[PDB]
């Protein structure tokens, strides 16, 4: 892993003494590249893991969130260049550095092979994404929204910790290859309870929760757009990673623990929908589609089959593209208007029509359009909540409904109607903004024709 | 490269991180012990010289 | 000019030595953990003439 | 100069003679002070130092050539004759860098007077300064809060420096200082009204010449008299102010003295008191813009020494 | 607690005379290579707080720096190895000495044990 | 440039002598401590 | 409340300055370069090339393998009359029950 | 143990409640310090005696010495607080809060 | 110790009433250690005054234990089940109640209802599960 | 005060410390508290104020009822074993009336109350010799009688301590007092290892200690005591507020930095010997810590507060005093987790 792994760390010292003017290209180029290198990563054994050393290994999970990590970090640079560029040298350097910091923590979190590296790694993304939104946000409430981020997810973490030593003491190990080796079921005790509780809860609130969900709204409507692009698209993915890794030494507990993190998943996927209904700011309503397709991976986490474990893993890449890409197109708009408000906005299909179009194919990927990864996800997610119970089908569709709904409320609202007469500042769409949205779209729906590669290691 | 090398080197991992795991749990146990007993190099708490006793005759016979 | 185009674009030789030195430790860790290289019960084989180790 | 050097036995006492003084100069505007302040410096052979100015600080660093107002001072004199009452606030930004230079300037004299035993002769100083901001207040040009940020920046920082021991006051009469005024031509002087230096002369009689004459002795010169610079300063050498600080003042204070002046952030740490006055409070933005124009500026980037545009050399092994 | 009344211990050393018969750790080891980095930073920190070009300015002091913590690693490396051998040499010992408090167990094969199902349903 | 000299002004010879002689001292016993723990190791475990 | 500097109006188009500005800096040079970056190093390199070696990864994943051992094992075990697949994974001698 | 032991203990906890349970004055403070100081003398010296410790009765003159010590520090603060304050009282003892 | 030894000497679900006199004691001693530190801390106008702040804290605290008692006792036997967590939840809860009417305010009492019925419960597990909230060092 | 006579002072004070440190007898261990009270209150005192004079009267006579108590419980142990050596304590009434002074020598709640004031009254550098060097002897006494000590007591005064040092700081706008409340807080991390693994108590003393040099080195350095003027410090030393923000996530606990591994290693021991209810508590309470943490992060460095006009002078001149040892605390206190193994040498 150290082939990704030291060229990401090489990318600090080069940003650092690469000159003013050529940071963001030589930043690209190189992540680029290791991007390239870490395609290498996709070719999975069926049967074993790739044990690269006793520290790192990959399987068919990690291995397309690592290339999704290493694909974001360019895609954010280009985004972010707009709007650091009256930024000083110093601290567009520091900005990249804290997005190659978050790289390099995610991509080791990702490989890791020991739970306690995991939860070391896993935590420290917090400190960079804390920096990134209390920093270089653009609103009063930045500060609030980091801390409601930083301390939701420190009190999700820390009874993790405690748990994952408590293990470390009883079992002896905390090496993933062991654990799933050895393995022992759990009993039905309070205190065999509570640890399942310890370790899921991190997890489900990384992965936001119905009830847990609160600061992924106001980090992702405060946060700058990369901030948000990793939230959306890495971030929150590390919680269905670590959750599915967790699960297995919790074998029994969880068919009688899950009912009340299904049962909230499962109506809050309609609830937050229908939030996304009501919104009057479009990050907002990014940030509520984000939170009921997660709702959908945790129930497919829960229920612990192997289609829903596939489902899980093509959702999580499929939507991280997606909310990524809707986020991107939501920051143009804000960048041209200052606003972040639908109706403000408003007919932009006539002004910017090539947007209109990247904008038409992000909403048909949220709304799962076949044969989208997203559909085959959501689809296979929803076979097996229909194997777990016949009934599971009611809230699934009225989801699928719901999402319709909102994607193309906000594509009707913002590029639809007539032109807001007024705002006189749209200006021609940008190559780099383009770019980035087809940087965004093209590999998603490429990855539809070898789907495989996102279906997790349980296909 | 070939299967056999990620297969020979799972193997060389597994026995590694093993042999590990056994050797913690039995530390944790063999603490555990020495404190219980005292028996043991670990958990050897001080206890007063006898070389500072004085054995030389006292200003008295019965001491 | 090319004094010039060093000097001032020298930074893009750090990622590439970096891949290099990355590939590099990955083979020397590879080599750490040779201990069952051809002592498994489904692909131990007799080396073939000329060979000393099987690269696993 | 350090508390190692003290512990060795370098002692500022031995230094100090009855060459060894402080001499400022005070009076109203256009008053002559600066022709005898410098005649004195001449005839008894002292360190002269000019008035403090906009851009005193800017002349003892880096090049010594006058900064950018922008950078030094935010402040304009001109502004402040034209325009007293401006809602800009410039009037109390210009008496409060005044009051900071004349306390660098201050700390200045004293380090050079207790490093080399040279006395100093001051245009004015920080015990002077208050002069005008009196006048400024008297006439509405300032508001209150401003003359109570002030007060509480001089009670900060004044106490911590020795008074002078001599202190000589030109007197001219204000009507005879509007005829200067007029005399010399200025044209942003011209618009002084006679309130202020009215104001300016009460100031300095009432409370100044007081206050300081309580510590030691004031010489107080009609503009005749001043001229005579020779009388003036057999008057300096004939004084005897037993009575006052710098006979108490030992080794160990004056230790303290030179440590707190070599160390110049030191001296106007309490300058700066998050005091959230409108008139003197600048914005985050226009503070780290007009900071990054500070720090483009040549020979300011590093530290003196190690700035390669001004022609530092041997930085590597600096 | 613990080692701290091992018997045999001569107070305030550092390296007992044992531990030369453990092997020294190697001049390339990551812990020393990061001991060094930290090094590095600690001059570039210096000189970033006094103003001076961070990474140019002071080699000397840079060098002097990296050569200190990497002087002070190495003896660091050689006593933490030796604290957890001596550590390993006293379990086993112990370990040895009380059979009847680790004894052996008898090993059943997977087909032996009876391992419930919970089926995932 | 500046009116006042520069408190570092021109390097100090013998700061840098010294602080450069104490590296050079600091490797070169390192280095040869450590060859004499290999030979000792070697020594005593044969 | 404070001396600060006025707002400073909506970032000057790039366009104004450069009319064919594409974006990605100031300086038209460095526009260009990346621009032609970003689409040479992720579209020709990553989406092209990388997409091939996506399409032509070596079957790791044994499919082939599987599909071929399942022949054989179909076509031995329809010869011999045993029956397709076995209902035990494992041989019931080896274990002993309880 | 006797009764002489009770005592003596019995008075080491008078002056410790002393102590903590100011009234207006800081010299009244400093006295039950001293008191604690005689009753700690008192019990050293009783068991050094009775016991027979011969070379353990020096330890009550450096218990001693150690509170002449403490008794002259205590009053070297009160009279800094009487010159800054004008009275000994505890109560000007408020400007370092919480 | 003596008065949370009576309070576990009596078996659950049993003696309902000498189980709340154990709780309703317990609860006392806590509110006259609280209230003495109140007293300390936050002096007191008069000897008066500090009786009534004394007595006001200490019947709230033995409102509180006395309330759990015999709700948590009074569930047990009704319910039948004495070892179940969810009578001290309830206990707990009323405990919370009776905070908020001593303090006459529904969120405190809400609050407290839903933190000190949690608290309880978690207790009742740790007796059953035998959690050590100070554990002997063992290593 | 004489630089020499200061030099003197803070080696009795030291010197106080280390007979404390060095002696197997209970009576030389009680006159080098003796000796280190007696030194250090002219230290801090250095600058006279009347504040200064406040916070020395509270110091000296928390400290005299502290030896007093000490003192006693000796005498006890004497009478009940007759024996002076540092061990195992004979008697149960003497251990819980050493553990009391020891903890109020410590700071630990229920004895915290002297602390925020005394290092709000004095100075910067004698809080910091309050804060980092004083610490030590009370826990090396505490070490090393450690295994008589009930552990519910000292458990119960680590815990109160993580309680109110996080809930006191969120109150506070004053440097000063932040960072009492903070040493609080830390100290009853460290005892509540100690009757479990004293190795545990000096690791995270240490690195307590790193980090708390460093902020005090650096609050120094800004010249600031109060949250407003180290508002200021963006416009002047940037870089010195940037490190201060990376020394306080440090403080907080976050990984990937070395504030984590104390807190990690005591949260493993304490599990380890059945600890889990207790270990939880603790992490939890120590967000409080990082709220207050934060908070000054905001205000410092991630958030540009308003600046004053006369900054500008001081753009122009340089710091003239340099603290060597500031970048080294700097890198120790933040980037030294990957070097946690290394927790065998103290050993």
């Amino acid at each position: 892993m150290l082939k990704i792994i030291i060229p990401t760390t090489m990318l600090l010292p080069m940003t650092w003494m690469s000159k003013h003017n050529m940071i963001w290209i030589n930043a690209t180029v190189h992540s680029l590249l290791i991007s390239l290198i870490s395609l290498s990563l996709l070719n999975q054994l069926g049967e074993n893991s790739l044990n690269f050393s006793l520290t790192f290994f990959s399987d068919s999970l990690s291995a397309p969130l690592l290339v999704l990590t290493t694909w974001l970090l360019p895609l954010m640079l280009m985004a972010s260049q707009s709007h650091l560029s009256k930024e000083t040298t110093t601290r567009k350097k520091l900005y990249i550095t804290m997005l190659i910091l978050l790289q390099l923590f995610l991509i080791m979190t990702f490989t890791a092979t020991e739970l306690i590296l995991f939860y070391i790694l896993f935590e420290a993304t917090l400190v960079p994404t804390l920096i990134i939104i209390t920093r270089w946000g653009n609103q009063t409430e930045r500060l609030n929204a980091g801390l409601y981020f930083l301390f939701y997810t420190l009190a999700g973490s820390l009874p993790l910790l405690v748990a994952l030593v408590y293990i470390q003491n009883t079992t002896g190990s905390l090496n993933f290859l062991i654990i799933h080796y050895w393995s022992h079921p759990l009993s039905n005790s309070w205190s065999n309870i509570f640890m399942w509780l310890a370790c899921i809860m991190a997890f489900m609130v990384k992965m936001p929760l119905y009830g847990l969900h609160l600061w992924l709204p106001k980090a992702h409507v405060e946060a700058p757009i990369a901030g948000s692009m990793v939230l959306a698209a890495v971030l929150l993915k590390l919680g269905g990673y670590g959750m599915m890794r967790i699960t297995t030494i919790l074998n029994p507990l969880t068919n009688y623990m899950a009912y009340p993190f299904l049962m909230l998943s499962m109506w809050g996927m309609i609830m937050t929908s229908s939030i996304c209904l009501r919104q009057t700011d479009l990050k907002s309503l990014i940030a509520y589609s984000s939170v009921s397709h997660m709702a959908l991976v945790i129930v497919a986490i829960m229920i612990q089959t192997p289609w829903s474990f596939m489902g899980a893993t093509a959702l999580m890449i499929a939507h991280g593209l997606t909310s990524s890409m809707l986020f991107c197109l939501a920051n143009t708009n804000y960048e041209r208007v200052h606003s972040r408000t639908m109706i403000l906005a408003r007919g932009l299909q006539t002004l910017l029509p090539l947007m209109a179009t990247w904008w038409l194919m992000a909403s048909l990927t949220n709304l799962a359009l076949p044969p989208s990864i997203n559909l085959i996800g959501e689809l296979f997610i929803i076979t097996a909540s229909f194997s777990w119970s016949n009934i599971t089908i009611i809230l699934m569709g009225m989801n699928m409904m719901i999402t319709a709904l909102y994607s193309l409320y906000m594509l009707i609202t913002t590029q639809r109607g007539k032109y807001t007469h007024h705002i006189n500042n749209i200006k021609a769409s940008f190559t780099r903004e383009n770019a980035l949205m087809a940087l965004h779209i093209l590999p998603l729906l490429l990855l539809t024709l070898n789907p495989k590669m996102i279906l997790g290691p349980l296909y | 490269d070939g299967p056999e090398k990620n297969y020979e080197k799972t193997m060389a991992i597994l026995q590694i991180e093993a042999e590990k795991a056994e050797l913690r749990l039995k530390e944790l146990e063999v603490r555990r012990l020495m404190r219980a007993r005292g028996d043991g190099p670990w958990y050897q708490y001080p206890t007063i010289d006898k070389a500072l006793i004085d054995h030389s005759p006292k200003t008295t016979p019965d001491n | 000019n090319v004094l010039q185009i060093v000097r001032d674009h020298w930074v893009h030789i750090l990622v590439p030595v970096g891949f290099v030195f990355g590939c590099y430790l990955d083979r020397r860790s590879d080599e750490k953990l040779t201990a069952f290289r051809n002592k498994s019960l489904l692909f131990k084989r007799e080396l073939r003439p000329n060979e000393e180790v099987t690269w696993k | 100069y350090g508390p190692l050097a003290f512990v060795l036995g370098e002692r500022t006492t031995r230094k100090l003679t009855e060459t060894s003084k402080v001499i400022t100069v005070d009076g109203n505007i256009c008053s002559g002070k600066g022709r005898l302040a410098r005649e004195i410096a001449e005839k008894l052979g002292l360190r002269h130092f000019p008035e403090a100015g906009i851009h005193y600080a800017d002349s003892t660093t880096g090049d010594g050539k006058p900064l950018d107002v922008q950078l030094s001072g935010n402040c304009s004199l001109e502004k402040f004759y034209d325009d007293p009452k401006s809602n800009d606030g410039n009037s109390y930004r210009l008496q409060s860098w005044l009051y900071a230079s004349r306390l660098l300037q201050y700390a200045d004299a004293l380090e050079h007077l207790l490093s080399t035993g040279q006395g100093v002769v001051l245009e004015r100083s920080i015990y002077s300064d208050f002069v005008f901001l009196e006048a400024m207040y008297r006439q509405g040009f300032i508001r209150k809060q401003c003359v109570e940020h002030y007060n509480e920046v001089k009670k900060v920082t004044a106490c911590e420096y020795l008074p002078p021991h001599v202190v000589v006051y030109v007197d001219v009469p204000v009507p005879e200082i509007q005829s200067r005024i007029q005399k010399k031509g200025n044209p942003h002087e011209m618009k002084i009204t006679a309130a202020y230096l009215q104001d300016i002369e009460n100031a300095y009689k009432k409370t100044f010449l007081p206050e300081m004459s309580e510590k030691c002795e004031v010489l107080q010169y009609s503009a005749r008299e001043a001229e005579d610079a020779e009388k003036v300063v057999e008057d300096i050498e004939y004084l005897k102010c037993d009575k006052g600080p710098w006979p108490d003042q030992d080794d160990r204070t004056f230790h303290r003295l030179r440590m707190l002046v070599q160390n110049k952030l030191e001296v106007l740490n309490y300058t700066t008191i998050p005091v959230y006055l409108p008139e003197i409070t600048i914005g985050a933005h226009q503070s780290d813009r007009v900071f990054q124009k500070f720090t483009e500026l040549p020979g300011r980037k590093y530290s003196p020494g190690y700035n390669e545009d001004v022609g530092d050399k041997w930085i590597w092994l600096k | 607690t613990m080692m701290s009344g091992r018997p045999g211990r001569v107070p305030l050393q550092f390296l007992p005379n044992e531990a030369r018969s453990l092997p020294p750790p190697k001049l390339t080891d990551p812990r020393l290579v990061y001991m060094g980095f930290l090094g590095y930073c600690s001059g570039l920190i210096d000189n970033a707080i006094r103003r001076r070009p961070v990474v140019s300015a002071g080699l000397h002091r840079q060098l002097l720096y990296v050569t200190s913590f990497v002087f002070f690693g190495y003896y660091l490396l050689k006593r933490q190895d030796y604290m957890y051998a001596l550590r390993d040499h006293d379990m086993f010992a112990y370990v040895k000495s009380h059979p009847e408090d680790f004894p052996e167990k008898d090993k059943k094969t997977y087909g032996e044990i009876l391992e419930e199902f919970h089926p995932v349903r | 440039f500046y009116i006042r000299e520069p408190p570092h002004g021109s390097p100090d010879w013998l700061k840098v002598g010294l602080t450069l002689g104490t590296s050079v001292f600091l490797w070169i016993y390192l280095i040869k401590q450590h060859k004499e723990d290999v030979l000792e190791y070697k020594r005593r475990n044969g | 409340i404070r001396l600060q500097e006025d707002p400073d109006p909506e970032d000057e188009n790039l366009y104004e300055k450069n009319p064919d500005s594409h974006g990605y800096d100031k300086d038209p040079i460095v526009d260009l370069w990346n621009m032609r970056v970003v689409f040479f190093f992720g579209f020709s390199i990553v989406l092209v090339l990388g997409s091939t070696f996506v399409a032509y990864l070596p079957d790791y994943r044994m499919q082939e393998w599987a599909r071929r051992e399942a022949e054989r094992l179909v076509k031995y075990r329809e010869a011999n009359g045993l029956p397709l697949m076995e209902s035990n994974c494992f041989d019931p001698n080896k274990i002993q029950l309880p | 143990m006797p009764l002489v032991y009770m005592n003596i203990i019995m008075a080491f906890a008078i002056a410790l409640a002393g102590l903590l349970m100011y009234r207006s004055h800081l010299m009244s403070s400093l006295l039950c310090l001293e008191g604690m100081m005689l009753s700690l003398f008192i019990m050293s010296t009783l068991i050094i005696l009775n016991t027979h410790f011969t070379l353990a009765n020096m330890m009550p003159i450096i218990l001693l010495v150690f509170a002449a010590c403490e008794a002259a520090l205590g009053l070297s603060l009160l009279v800094m607080v009487s010159n800054t304050y004008g009275t000994d009282y505890v109560q000007n003892l408020n400007l370092l809060q919480c | 110790k003596t008065l949370l030894h009576k309070y576990s000497d009596i078996p659950e679900g049993t003696e309902c009433h000498r189980k709340a006199y154990a709780s309703t004691s317990i609860g006392g001693a806590t509110g006259l250690i609280v209230s003495a530190y109140s007293i300390a801390l936050k002096p007191p106008a008069s000897f008066l005054e500090g009786v009534a702040r004394t007595g006001r804290y200490t019947f709230t605290s033995a409102a509180i234990g006395a309330i759990f008692g015999l709700t948590s006792c009074i569930s047990a036997q009704v319910r039948e089940k004495p070892d179940d967590p969810l009578n001290y939840f309830i206990g707990g809860c009323a405990g919370g109640l009776t905070l908020g009417a001593r303090t006459r305010s529904y969120g405190i009492g809400a609050a407290a209802c839903a933190y000190m019925g949690l608290t309880a419960a978690l207790v009742k597990m740790g007796q059953l599960e035998g959690w050590q909230v100070f554990a002997e060092p063992k290593v | 005060m004489n630089p020499i006579i200061y030099t003197t002072l803070i080696m009795t004070v030291m010197s106080g410390t280390m007979l404390v440190m060095i002696s197997s007898h209970w009576l030389l261990i009680w006159i080098g508290f003796e000796m280190n009270l007696l030194a250090m209150i002219p230290v801090l005192m250095k600058n006279f104020n009347p504040r200064a004079t406040e916070a020395a009267t509270k110091y000296f006579l928390t400290q005299a009822t502290a030896s007093m108590m000490l003192m006693m419980a000796i005498i006890i142990n004497l009478l009940y074993s007759g024996q002076w050596t540092i061990t195992k304590m004979f008697n149960p009434v003497a251990m819980t009336m050493m553990t009391m002074a020891l903890a109020m020598k410590l700071g630990l709640s229920p004895f915290h109350f002297w602390v925020p004031e005394v290092t709000q009254g004095i100075s910067l550098q004698a809080g910091l010799l309050l804060l980092t060097w004083q610490k030590l002897a009370p826990l090396s006494v505490l070490c090393q009688i450690s295994q008589s000590i009930n552990p519910n007591l000292m458990l119960t005064m680590a815990m109160l301590s993580i309680l109110i040092g996080g809930w006191g700081g969120l109150n506070q706008t004053q440097l000063r007092k932040i960072m009492a409340y903070s040493s609080i807080a830390h100290m009853g991390w460290m005892t509540a290892v100690l009757p479990y693994n004293t190795t545990m108590t000096i690791l995270n003393l240490l690195i307590y200690i790193t980090m708390t040099l460093a902020m005090f080195m650096l609050l120094i350095h800004s010249s600031a005591t109060t949250t407003l003027s180290l508002s200021h410090t963006w416009n002047k030393m940037p870089v010195i507020t940037s490190l201060m923000m990376v020394t306080l996530l440090s403080m907080g606990g976050l990984p990937p930095l070395s504030g984590f591994m104390p807190k990690w290693m005591i949260i493993q021991e304490m599990t380890k010997n059945e600890s889990i209810i207790m270990p939880t508590l603790m992490a939890m309470t120590a967000l409080l810590n990082l709220y207050f943490y934060m908070r000054l992060a905001y205000s410092s460095s991630l958030t540009m507060f308003p600046s004053t006009n006369n900054m500008k002078m001081k753009w122009q001149f340089e710091h003239t005093k340099q603290m060597k040892l500031l970048p080294t605390m700097i890198v120790l206190s933040t980037l030294v987790l990957p070097m946690t193994p290394a927790l065998s040498s103290l050993n």
